């Protein structure tokens, strides 16, 4: 009954009729079906696939109501830059200050120590996995 | 007109005081905004 | 909007109101402004990193509020019932209902906000019957949000387009079932079912809408429309205007 549904949405967003649309009105499809998107979240689904047709709309609406281990694997590799597998408060701070948002060195070492069950003051794969859960 | 007591800005603070007034405005949106909310 | 130095989070409401009208610490204006990224002044492995990092940085935060002490944001999912509909359709004053009209325009800039705006304001459909003349300035604001075509498919995929059918049609039975018994005079009968076929009529005018919308519309078109003919003498200038257009939708979405 889902497919129905994304079909009804991908129609009514068809403007010429030739069951295609346009990748800038391609937020609003799924904005319209119940799901928020954030920004970076468009630009990563058009980069993946990209006018788009109904196979690979499918396509990325197979793996949004979905953690995948793959994801959580990909995100510990872009935080750990220099690839030992140990998260430090200045790769943490690297990595928020890309996003342009801003902390104090307290606050970051707070969330560092409460996000650590082995007490040594640093996260590892086996946390970041219980944590993601 | 000859009262004294009658007869009583750079560019960088306007710019300054721009964005303060564009800050104060998205604050008083968001504090509109969260008395809409859903209880 | 481009002069802001902070960029609002896209699903969530930082400022809240309750705390700050009561003097909180926590929920001051400088508060509010240091939990806010500043406007920052691209290959396809950066982008996938800036949405993983994103991701993973408010799920870390998510939990940091959770179990620890910094407080968490409310979710942009507005009520239908506020202090906003009784502003909007208040009969007391003109200035009072322009004013939050022009308030409630400005409040919707982001998409994001945009949508629920429109949402609620589309919630308020079915006010327009009772306060008739009192929602000139609703429907203008109205009107004003969905000038563009996608916002029109987006609220069709919502299923509004049943919605004002079946207020033209609740509406029609009751100027039929006013005819039949009075003979009183309302200098603004079918003001409120002339507006809503003119809404109706705008939401119809876009191509995609009409060719998927038209085998759902006709049988309350044609309804309406012969209602509207039967009528002999509780007839106003304005319902010859709504036939004239429910007659015009008849004949457009005929054909093919």
């Amino acid at each position: 009954e889902q497919i129905a549904e994304f079909k009804e949405a991908f129609s009514l967003f068809d403007k010429d009729g030739d069951g295609t649309i346009t990748t800038k009105e391609l937020g609003t499809v799924m904005r319209s079906l119940g799901q928020n998107p954030t920004e970076a979240e468009l630009q990563d689904m058009i980069n993946e696939v990209d006018t788009i047709d109904f196979p690979e709309f499918l396509t990325m609406m197979a793996r949004k109501m979905k953690d995948s281990e793959e994801e959580i694997r990909e995100a510990f590799r872009v935080f750990d830059k220099d690839g030992n597998g140990y998260i430090s408060a200045a790769e943490l701070r690297h990595v928020m200050t890309n996003l342009g948002e801003k902390l104090t060195d307290e606050e970051v070492d707070e969330m560092i120590r409460e996000a650590d069950i082995d007490g040594d003051g640093q996260v590892n794969y086996e946390e970041f996995v219980q944590m993601m859960t | 007109s000859q009262f004294l007591l009658t007869r009583l800005m750079s560019e960088t603070e306007r710019q300054s005081m721009e964005s303060e007034r564009a800050d104060r405005s998205l604050f008083v949106q968001e504090l509109l905004l969260s008395t809409l909310v859903r209880e | 909007e481009a002069l802001t130095t902070v960029k609002p989070y896209c699903n969530e409401i930082h400022a809240q109101a309750q705390l700050w009208l009561k003097r909180d610490p926590k929920a001051s204006y400088d508060a509010w402004k240091k939990c806010l990224p500043i406007r920052g002044i691209p290959s396809k492995s950066e982008l996938r990193h800036l949405y993983l990092t994103e991701k993973y940085v408010w799920r870390w935060k998510q939990f940091l509020s959770r179990r620890g002490k910094r407080t968490s944001p409310l979710d942009l999912k507005l009520g239908h019932n506020n202090w906003l509909r009784q502003v909007l359709f208040t009969p007391a004053t003109q200035a009072a209902r322009q004013a939050a009209c022009t308030i409630v325009e400005a409040l919707a800039t982001i998409p994001s906000r945009k949508q629920q705006v429109l949402d609620l304001l589309t919630s308020y459909l079915d006010e327009l019957s009772i306060a008739g003349e009192c929602a000139a300035e609703y429907l203008a604001l109205y009107q004003k949000l969905i000038t563009s075509a996608h916002w029109k498919v987006y609220l069709a995929a919502r299923g509004v387009l049943p919605y004002v059918g079946n207020l033209i049609t609740k509406e029609i039975a009751r100027l039929l079932a006013l005819e039949e018994a009075t003979l009183s005079t309302d200098l603004q009968q079918g003001y409120a079912l002339k507006s809503l076929t003119g809404l109706l009529s705008s939401f119809v005018e876009v191509e995609s809408i009409k060719r998927h919308f038209k085998s759902r519309l006709v049988g309350t078109v044609l309804n309406g429309y012969l209602c509207l003919r039967k009528l002999v003498v509780q007839r106003t200038k304005l319902i010859d205007e709504t036939q004239d257009m429910l007659l015009e939708m008849l004949e457009d979405m005929t054909t093919g």
